[PDB]
RNA sequence: CGCCCGUAACGGUC
């Protein structure tokens, strides 16, 4: 875990990755 | 040192092994250089590295079996190839980054030579996977700061995170040296080369921020843990597991793993020093 | 006067 979630930050990146494409 | 990793695997005749981190093939080409009547399975999620693995398979036909994939998908490819659990005499894990992805600037790992902010070990195999540029161009301050502080062991997280979010709102970050100047700007021109290395060598101030993104975009920690489990199940009783750690997190994970903790199955036989620790599965 | 490294004793939130 190490504190930082990866799936939560992933879709926040995807919601940025597609609003550019 | 390479010749003391094979010293722990103890390869004999007829044994079969797994090099979950093939890379340029240093450890693999050192096992065969000691004894050749073996069967090594070579895994690496880097297409540039696995290219050498199968370039050696056609060279050592009755020995090498190249495989491409991450640690997280090593269980599927091992089963789909005809490998049952409890089969390997030894499993090798050499964590970190191969010299191919750090030196070649087109892959964007080095801040020395300029390439794009890519930082992906998988490279082109998954183009929908976010790059290091996509990370610093999306997440917020409180999220970027925690990635640098934990994954990168950076003390001045909020300072660097605020420097990234401000340079972002002007122009997107898409290169390695472009990002290195942004973080170095959060400090006066003095601090750019103040930090010293283990050999008292001068290092850039972005070297920790780059290491955090290197671990985050490739998910080095979560993929390491699933790789430790997969190595445990495909090792036979009496099989040896050698793991080269290269920072506190990679070392604490394998430490808590071999002891059997999350927050009796292993005979820990070696701990040397860049920290090695080998064990035996029972 | 600012930064970096290391150390040390400080205070309301998980
Ligand atoms: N989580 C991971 N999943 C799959 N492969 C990885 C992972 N982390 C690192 N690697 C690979 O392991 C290699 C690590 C390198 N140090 C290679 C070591 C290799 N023994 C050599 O001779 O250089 C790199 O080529 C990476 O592509």
């Amino acid at each position: 875990l190490c504190g930082i979630d990866h799936e939560a930050l992933n879709k926040q990146i995807m919601e940025y990755k597609r609003r550019k494409d | 040192m390479v010749d003391e990793v094979v010293h722990c695997l103890s390869p004999q005749k007829g044994q079969i092994f797994l090099d979950m981190t093939f890379g340029s093939g240093g450890h693999t080409k050192a096992i065969l250089q000691k004894e050749s009547d073996i069967v090594l399975y070579a895994l690496d999620r880097d297409p540039t590295a696995y290219a050498l693995a199968e370039h050696l398979s056609e060279l050592y036909p009755k020995q090498i079996r190249a495989m491409l994939g991450q640690f997280s998908q090593a269980e599927a490819l091992l089963m789909k190839a005809g490998v049952q659990p409890g089969t390997f005499d030894g499993v090798l894990m050499d964590l970190g980054c191969s010299s191919m992805q750090l030196d070649t600037p087109e892959r964007g790992f080095s801040l020395r030579k300029d390439g794009p902010l890519d930082m992906r070990m998988d490279g082109g195999r998954y183009p929908d996977m976010p790059t290091a540029a996509d990370v610093v161009n999306a997440l917020d301050q409180q999220a970027l700061a925690s990635i640098l502080r934990t994954y990168g062991e950076e003390k001045h997280a909020k300072k660097i995170a605020s420097a990234i979010v401000q340079a972002r709102s002007i122009y997107p970050i898409t290169r390695t040296q472009q990002l290195a100047s942004i973080v170095a700007g959060a400090f006066p021109p003095s601090a750019i080369y103040t930090r010293k290395d283990l050999l008292q060598r001068s290092t850039h101030i972005a070297t920790k921020t780059f290491q955090a993104l290197r671990i985050f975009v490739n998910n080095e920690l979560n993929e390491l843990y699933t790789g430790l489990k997969t190595a445990q199940k495909f090792l036979r009783p009496g099989g040896r597991l050698v793991a080269l750690s290269f920072h506190s997190l990679e070392d604490r994970i394998v430490k808590r793993f071999l002891l059997g903790i999350s927050m009796l199955m292993w005979e820990l036989i070696h701990k040397k020093v860049a920290k090695l620790r080998a064990a035996i599965k029972l």
